[PDB]
């Protein structure tokens, strides 16, 4: 519908109309209602899991091998995964980076050596409202990612396109229209 | 390093032959270079010992096949002819992964003599060459023999010419030197002895 | 590859200089090997100027472009052998050279010639062999010719006490044809 | 009104950057597989490098070397490799040869500094040093900042060949022959490329933070921002710009209150 509009820059604005050119999810596009297959990671992935079952994600190429486990544990070691990883039956050489810190939307990107994760969750198919997503974390690893796969403890997936929007702030500095 | 050879061996025209080269020294190739008698050196091929990837010469495409295990490396040659009598050497070559290696073949094995003849195993025939006096070892197979004088009690003037090949497939050499003198001839691949008295 | 000269003659104390002649490009490393008769070869120089481990300071090669030399400063009595040049490239991956033989020079001598009639033991057999012998001469070359009213020859190497040669020709004839040796030499 | 004094507000960091671990490394890499190290969250002293007389080349492209201790940087890198002495002129925006075509390529709109000195004392053995390599054959050029490690036989226009050198089946790499009796220009130089993006900032040099002065026409420097305005107190909330594409608010980097900027 009108989901997946985030804050592109780190600039406060107020009572204006601004026009950017970044990766977005197109309005009135087709998403894929899943019910855990490996999926492509083309240019960025909108994610939206309405529901404590959806735990984390694995990001990689051969399945180097980014890992998010939910205390968000993030490890960019070189891993050996099983056929169907789930929750701890998930899985080491040259560990390089480590980090620890209803409707729940997420937007993932991978550009320029950064790894950008955006977040928002509201209480409640996908609803018809309009949401903004404040950025959650910014990970400097710079790796090669082509496929990904969610995890579970035994949702929806879009894809980001290059477009050109025209956003709308207000008196408080919050996107309410596009 | 230290590299070991199999040993000398004699075959028949049309048969096969297999030569080994042990390496008791733990990223290097193995080359095989052959030397016909009275000739220059000549390259046969190389084999990578780990991945078993081989390259052969242009002249030896179809006749040579080099194998390995895990070190010990084997070279096998089939369809023998009269032009495959030589000595076979294995040579180590230090390598750089990606570019041409600038080091040469620094460690060589000692050599494997391969004789390809048609005739049968035979004993010599000593003939006393009295006049400067020489026992004429004649019509034997295979090379070598050993000739001494006075059962090894004479070293000055003792000549022993190299064995030449005749047209009957047998070798023959002479042994001259300048009191009773006796030559003593042995031939290890059949052990005959002919302690001829020369006058 | 092409070495020159074919044979080279010196005296102990001289200065040896011999040349190879390589091919196409600059990715064409070259080395030098030494072989004594009855041994295995031995690395001396790699990449045309760098000595291998254990080689003394008198072996030193140079040269660049399409011309390579090996140069020995003071010649020892243990440095007489055969020398090879060996390229390393892509299309022919080795291509050894042809060989250059090194030897000792002394005063021109003359051989003492002998001859041997065939013994009756051999005369019973059916084939007779008549040996004609030379001893202790230093040119390298001689010509032994048979005159009656074929043969093969064999030549020993350098001696380690006086550096001379020997030779023996053998006229081989049948019994019935036997029933029916000029030495050409420049020091005589 | 003329500006009265100067205001400098940098964050309260005290660690220093690992330039020792880049310049004073024991062994560098070869140019076909060149090293990389991303530098962030430190204080960078570019006064201990341009004052050293050891560096026989100190180019800078988007910035002058004197004015390095005043800017705040984003995305600093460092790229270490060993080349031959007559190929340092190729490490530049838009050159040709065999290093700037198959080995290491810099973009056209480049902002950074190239440092290169002599290391014949450390990179020259007696028999020779044959394990500093460079790529000699490749099918096509490189994109800027593209790495390529591969040991595969470069098949030219002929019958293919499989891990075997042959007729038009060259080796891809080539080793420099560093022996110490070379002339200069055949000796091993040793190169570091510092690249950074200008204008979230982390890395900048040792300037001391002053205090805060309000309701006076002063000159300010808030972690990179130069200008001339009057600082007041804000209402609701970095870089705070408005419809005029100009900054008129700024978060104070040492105490998280929001300030305004009114022009004098
Ligand atoms: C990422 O991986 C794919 C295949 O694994 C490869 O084709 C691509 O070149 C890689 N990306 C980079 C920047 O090398
Ligand atoms: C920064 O460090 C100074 C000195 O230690 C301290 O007084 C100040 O409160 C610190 N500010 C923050 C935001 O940590
Ligand atoms: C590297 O070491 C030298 C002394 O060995 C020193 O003078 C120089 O400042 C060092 N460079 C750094 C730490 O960047």
């Amino acid at each position: 519908f009108t989901r997946g509009v985030y804050y592109p820059d780190k600039v406060f604005r107020s009572s204006v109309l601004h026009s950017t050119q970044d990766l977005f999810l197109p309005f009135f596009s087709n998403v894929t209602w899943f019910h855990n297959p490996v999926l492509p990671f083309n240019d960025g992935v909108y994610f939206a899991s309405t529901e404590n079952i959806i735990r984390g994600w694995i990001f990689g190429t051969t399945l180097q091998s980014l890992l998010i486990v939910n205390n968000v544990v993030i490890k960019v070691c070189e891993f050996q995964f099983c056929n169907d990883p789930f929750l701890f039956r998930v899985y080491a050489n040259n560990c390089t980076f480590e980090y620890v810190s209803n409707l729940r939307e997420f937007v993932f990107k991978n550009i320029d050596g950064y790894f950008k994760i955006y977040s928002k969750h509201t209480p409640i198919d996908l609803p018809q409202g309009f949401s903004a997503l404040e950025p959650l974390v910014d990970l400097p690893i710079g790796i090669n990612i082509t496929r990904f796969q969610t995890l579970l403890a035994l949702y929806y997936v879009g894809y980001l396109q290059p477009r050109t929007f025209l956003l709308k702030y207000n008196e408080n500095g919050t996107i309410t229209d596009a | 390093q230290l590299l070991e050879q199999s040993g000398a061996e004699v075959k028949k025209p049309g048969a096969s032959v297999k030569v080994s080269c042990k390496a008791s020294g733990d990223g290097y190739y193995m080359h095989w270079v052959r030397q016909a008698p009275g000739q220059g050196l000549e390259w046969m091929g190389w084999i990578n010992p780990n991945s078993g990837v081989t390259n052969y010469a242009q002249k030896f495409q179809g006749w040579v096949t080099m194998t390995r295990d895990t070190s010990t490396v084997y070279m096998e040659l089939n369809r023998l002819r009269s032009d495959d009598t030589a000595v076979y050497y294995c040579a180590r070559e230090e390598t750089i992964v990606g570019a041409t290696p600038p080091y040469g073949l620094d460690v060589w094995g000692q050599g494997t003599t391969v004789t390809v003849s048609s005739a049968s195993t035979k004993g010599p025939s000593v003939f006393p060459g009295a006049p400067a006096l020489g026992c004429l070892v004649k019509d034997y197979f295979p090379e070598p023999v050993t000739v001494s004088w006075n059962s090894g009690a004479l070293t000055s003037g003792v000549h022993t010419f190299p064995a030449v090949l005749q047209s009957s497939g047998l070798y023959s050499l002479s042994s001259v030197v300048t009191q009773t003198y006796i030559c003593n001839v042995d031939h290890k691949p059949a052990t005959p002895r002919w302690t001829r008295k020369l006058s | 590859l092409t070495q020159s000269p074919a044979t080279l003659s010196l005296s102990p104390g001289e200065r040896a200089t011999l040349s190879c002649r390589a091919s196409q490009s600059v990715s064409s490393y070259l080395a030098w090997y030494q072989q004594k008769p009855g041994q295995a070869p031995r690395l001396l120089i790699y990449d045309a100027s760098n000595r291998a481990t254990g080689i003394p300071a008198r072996f030193s090669g140079s040269g660049s472009g399409t011309d390579f030399t090996l140069t020995i400063s003071s010649l020892e009595p243990e440095d007489f052998a055969v020398y090879y040049c060996q390229q390393r490239s892509n299309w022919p991956p080795v291509t050894f050279g042809q060989g250059t033989r090194l030897e000792i020079k002394r005063t021109v001598a003359a051989p003492s010639v002998f001859i041997f009639p065939p013994s009756d033991e051999q005369l019973k057999s059916g084939t007779a062999s008549v040996v004609c012998l030379l001893n202790n001469f230093y040119p390298r070359e001689a010509k032994v010719q048979w005159k009656v009213d074929n043969s093969q020859e064999s030549v020993t190497e350098q001696d380690s006490k006086d550096s001379t040669y020997s030779l023996s020709s053998t006229l081989t004839l049948s019994k019935a044809d036997y029933e029916k040796c000029e030495v050409t030499h420049q020091g005589l």
